[PDB]
C-alpha cells in the first residue's frame, strides 16, 4: 500500500525557508481594533461560515465590508487572518482593513476595504471575448502571487471573484479555505465547491498543491467561454467525477489513479464506465462561439487535466498565446 | 346596601374610575351643559344620586341606566381635573391602579388614564406614561370598552400642572440595537423603507 | 411526539419555532455550545429523541431545554429560521405593539442580552423600533438569550420588504385644547428635583 | 311699602348716551383667535369660574396669562369679554390680549398680557405706610376709570389686585362679575365675596351702583392698615352684617334701612341687637400703628358707610389728604 507521494512543480519550499510564524497561524496573536468604528448599512451576502454587510467607518466615513464570522474552531479563524495579512498588498488580493470583536458574545468580524462589484452574473451575460481574457489574466496574477507566497486558495469559483467592471478591477476574495503549502503534507479533500473540486479531491488523494486552484480556474474558464454554468454539474461528489469523465475520458482517469496508486472508492467503480475523450470543439455552439478561439481551447485543455502535475502553473498560464493580445495592451 | 357610584366604580372594567363626591354632583353648577349631552338627564342624575325612581317598563329602566353611566362618565371627566379629583386619582396612581408602562426602558413606570378625544364614542380609554410621555392601549381587554371621553384629553396634563413634583425623570437608558455586537447605522432604515416603498 | 414538537408546544413557549433535525444533526451548527451547557452529550440526545440509558433525568431535561434555546438563537438568524419566524409574525404569534400610534403593529421576539440568565424575552416593534415587555406573564420566564440581540435586525436585513412605514401620526398632549409648551416639562422636572 | 329708588352720584348716565353695543353685551360677536398660538407652561391659579395658566405665545415667544373659563351661560362670558374690551387701555386695568376656543369641545379662554404678581404673604404683611398709600391710589385710578366708563367691578378684593412690587405696577383683574350701570336697574345682590360685600347686598337692596366698589375698597384698606384680614370676618352673610354692625354701630344701620325703606329679611330679627359706633382708634395696636395715621382713619371712615350715597366717589377719594404726599411725588 501507500499512494505515490507528490510535490508542487513550483514554489515547493517557500514555507520551509520562512520564520514559522509566517505559516504557524495557531500562534498568531490577533490585534483587535475598535468595533464602534464601524456601523452597518446593508446586508451584502452570506454563506456557510459568515454573514456579510456593507458598513461605514465613522472616523472618516467611507464604506467598508464586514464579514461577520459564525462560530468555528478558533484555529480556522486564525488561519484566514494570517493568510489575509500575509497576502495583503499583493496584486488583486482583497485588502483586510481591520479585525474587530463583539465584547459580549465575542463574535469576531473581518473588515475589508470596499469592493464595488458589478452584477456578476448579470455581467457575464455580455462579457466579451477580450473581457474574459482580461479578467482571467487578473485572476492569474493573484493566483501566481498567492502561490508564490506559499498559499493555495482551495476555493476558486466565480462567487469568490469580485468584479468592478466599471473600473476594470478584480479581486480574489474569501480565503476561509486557503491553507499553507508544505511539501509532503496530506490535506483535507473536503474543500472547494462540488462543481469546482479537482479530481484529486474526488478520489481522496490528499497530497495535493497549488495545482488544485488551476483545475478550479479551468472550470471557471470553461463556464465563461461555453456559456454553461456550472460546467461540470454533478449531483453528488461521486457523480461529479462522472461528469468530468464524460468530457475528459475514462482513460486518462484510470491512468491517473494508477500513476499515483490511489485506492478508488468501490462505489466509483460502479458508475464511471467507459467514456471517450470528447473534443473541446464539441461544446461550441452559436451562443458561445464568439468567446471560443483555438487559443482558448488549448489553454483550457492544459488546465483541465486529471494529473495535477500536468496542469499549467499560474505563471505558465500567463505565458499562453490566449493572453498575448492582453499582455500587449498591458504594455503601455 | 352600596351606592350607585360605589357600585359603578366597583364593576369589572371600571378600575380606572374614582368615586365622585356627592357634593360635587349635587352642585348644579358643576354639571352645566351636561343636560345637552345625555338622553334622560333628569332621571339619569336621579339614579346616580340614589334617589327615588319614577317600574313597569323593563327596557326603559335599562335605557336610563345607560344614560346614568354616560352622565357619570362625563361628570368624572370634569371632576378629575379639579383639585379633589386629582387628589383621588393621585391616590390610585400611587397604588398603580392604572397599570404600568410596557416600554422596557421605562422600567414599569405607573401610568395614568387619558382620552384621545373628548367626544364620547370616538375612542376607548388609553394610558399615559409620564416617563416616556407617550400613550398606550391597556393590556387587559376589560378596559377596551371604557370610553376615553370619560377621562378626557387633559387629565394627566393637569395633574402634573398641579403636582409637578410627581413628574418622573426622563429614562436614564435607551434601547441600542446590535447585531453580533455591531450597532445598526441609520442609513440601514432609509434603505429598508425604500425596499418596502419600491415593492 | 417529537421532543422539539413538545417543547415548542408548551404554555409559554409560543415564541419558539420548531428547529429542523438536519440543522441540529449537523455538528458544525452546534460548534461551541458544548462549552455552554452541562450534560451536552445527553442533552443533545434528548432533543433528538434518541435512546437515553431520578433527579438526574430532570437535570438533563433542563440542559436539553437550555441547549434547545441556544440552538434556537443561532437557527433563527439563518434563512430557514427567519422563514419560519416570518410565518409566525404574519400570524401575530409574538403579540402586538401597545403604543397607541403604532396601531397594533405585530412585533418580533428579541433578547436584550445574548448571555443566558441576564434577562427575559422582550418584544421588538418594527414600526416604532422600540422594545416592550410581553403583556402575558407566561412569557416572563422565557430567557432572552434563546432569541438573541440580533434576530429582528437580521430579519429585516434579509427581508427588507417587511419593514412597515414609520407611524403616520404622533400623540399630541392637549389641555383644554392648548398644546403643552416644552418649557412646562423642564419646570416640572425642576420641581420634582427640589421635591 | 316698596324700597326708595337710588342713583349714583357720579357717571349716572354714561351708558344712556352710548351706542347700545357698548353695553348690550349679549349682542357682542366674539372674534376668535388661533388657539395654536398659545402653549401652557404652568398653572397659576384657579377659581369657581376659571382655571389659570401662564403660557407662551410661540409666534413671538412672549409670556401671557390664559384664563380658561369653565361652563357658564354664554351671557356671562360675553359680559366679561365686552367689559375687558371697553376698559382695555385704561389705567391699571388688565389688558385682554386675545380670545381663543377649543375647536372641538368649544371651551373658551381669555388671553391676557403677563403680569408678574407677588403673593399676599410677602406683600401686605410687609408693606410700608407709603406703599399702602401708593397702591391704594393706583386702585382708585382704575376704579375711577371703570366707573367713568359706566362699569362697576362688583368684586374688588385683594385676590383681584395684581402687584408687581418690583416694578411698582398694579393691575385690577378679574372682571367676571363686573356689570354695566344703568340708573334705576335692580341688580343681583349675590356678588363679591362675603367679607367684602357692602351692606346694600347684605340687606337685599338691589338698586346699587359704583359705590359698592368703594365699600369693598374700604374693607381692603382696613385690612391693610390694621393688619387684620379679612377685616369683617362673618361666618355667613347674615353674621357678616352683625360683624359690620359691631364696628359702625346699629344706629346708622337702622337709619339706613329707614332712609331707603328696605325690607329686612325676617332672619335678621333678633340677630343684630344694639351696638355702639366704635372709634377707629380702637383697632390700632403696636403691630399696625406705623400704618395708621389720622388721614388714614378719616379716609377709611368716609369709605365704610352704610349709606352708599355718603361714601366717597373714587375721584373724591383721590382728593383726600391721605394721598397728598403721593400726589406730590407723582408730580416731580
Ligand atoms: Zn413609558
Ligand atoms: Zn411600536
Amino acid at each position: 500500500s501507500g499512494p505515490v507521494p507528490s510535490r508542487a512543480r513550483v514554489y515547493t519550499d517557500v514555507n520551509t525557508h520562512r520564520p514559522r510564524e509566517y505559516w504557524d497561524y495557531e500562534s498568531h496573536v490577533v490585534e483587535w481594533g475598535n468595533q464602534d468604528d464601524y456601523q452597518l448599512v446593508r446586508k451584502l451576502g452570506r454563506g456557510k461560515y459568515s454573514e456579510v454587510f456593507e458598513a461605514i467607518n465613522i472616523t472618516n466615513n467611507e464604506k467598508v465590508v464586514v464579514k461577520i464570522l459564525k462560530p468555528v474552531k478558533k484555529k480556522k479563524i486564525k488561519r484566514e487572518i494570517k493568510i489575509l495579512e500575509n497576502l495583503r498588498g499583493g496584486p488583486n488580493i482583497i485588502t483586510l482593513a481591520d479585525i474587530v470583536k463583539d465584547p459580549v458574545s465575542r463574535t469576531p468580524a473581518l473588515v475589508f476595504e470596499h469592493v464595488n462589484n458589478t452584477d456578476e452574473k448579470q455581467l457575464y451575460q455580455t462579457l466579451t471575448d477580450y473581457d474574459i481574457r482580461f479578467y482571467m489574466y487578473e485572476i492569474l496574477k493573484a493566483l501566481d502571487y498567492c502561490h508564490s507566497m506559499g498559499i493555495m486558495h482551495r476555493d476558486v469559483k466565480p462567487h469568490n471573484v469580485m468584479i468592478d467592471h466599471e473600473h476594470r478591477k478584480l479581486r480574489l476574495i474569501d480565503w476561509g479555505l486557503a491553507e499553507f503549502y508544505h511539501p509532503g503534507q496530506e490535506y483535507n479533500v473536503r474543500v472547494a465547491s462540488r462543481y469546482f473540486k479537482g479530481p484529486e479531491l474526488l478520489v481522496d488523494y490528499q497530497m495535493y498543491d497549488y495545482s488544485l486552484d488551476m483545475w478550479s480556474l479551468g472550470c471557471m474558464l470553461a463556464s465563461m467561454i461555453f456559456r454553461k454554468e456550472p460546467f461540470f454539474h454533478g449531483h453528488d461528489n461521486y457523480d461529479q467525477l462522472v461528469r468530468i469523465a464524460k468530457v475528459l475520458g475514462t482513460e486518462d482517469l484510470y491512468d491517473y489513479i494508477d500513476k499515483y496508486n490511489i485506492e478508488l472508492d468501490p462505489r466509483f467503480n460502479d458508475i464511471l464506465g467507459r467514456h471517450s475523450r470528447k473534443r473541446w470543439e464539441r461544446f461550441v455552439h452559436s451562443e458561445n462561439q464568439h468567446l471560443v478561439s483555438p487559443e482558448a481551447l488549448d489553454f483550457l485543455d492544459k488546465l483541465l487535466r486529471y494529473d495535477h502535475q500536468s496542469r499549467l502553473t499560474a505563471r505558465e498560464a500567463m505565458e499562453h498565446p490566449y493572453f498575448y493580445t492582453v499582455v500587449k495592451d498591458q504594455a503601455r | 346596601e352600596v351606592s350607585w357610584i360605589s357600585w359603578f366604580c366597583g364593576l369589572r372594567g371600571n378600575e380606572f374610575f374614582c368615586e365622585v363626591d356627592e357634593d360635587y354632583i349635587q352642585d348644579k353648577f358643576n354639571l352645566t351643559g351636561l343636560n345637552e349631552q345625555v338622553p334622560h338627564y333628569r332621571q339619569a342624575l336621579d339614579m346616580i344620586l340614589d334617589l327615588e325612581p319614577d317600574e313597569d317598563n323593563p327596557n326603559q329602566s335599562d335605557l336610563i341606566e345607560q344614560a346614568a353611566e354616560m352622565l357619570y362618565g362625563l361628570i368624572h371627566a370634569r371632576y378629575i381635573l379639579t383639585n379633589r379629583g386629582i387628589a383621588q386619582m393621585l391616590e390610585k396612581y400611587q397604588q398603580g391602579d392604572f397599570g404600568y408602562c410596557p416600554r422596557v426602558y421605562c422600567e414599569n413606570q405607573p401610568m395614568l388614564p387619558i382620552g384621545l378625544s373628548d367626544i364620547p364614542g370616538e375612542a376607548m380609554v388609553k394610558l399615559y406614561c409620564p416617563k416616556c410621555m407617550d400613550v398606550y392601549t391597556p393590556k387587559s381587554s376589560r378596559h377596551h370598552h371604557t370610553d376615553g371621553a370619560y377621562f378626557g384629553t387633559g387629565f394627566p396634563h393637569m395633574l402634573f400642572m398641579v403636582h409637578p413634583e410627581y413628574r418622573p425623570k426622563r429614562p436614564a437608558n435607551q434601547f441600542v440595537p446590535r447585531l453580533y455586537g455591531f450597532k445598526i447605522h441609520p442609513m440601514a432604515y432609509q434603505l429598508q423603507l425604500q425596499a418596502a416603498s419600491n415593492f
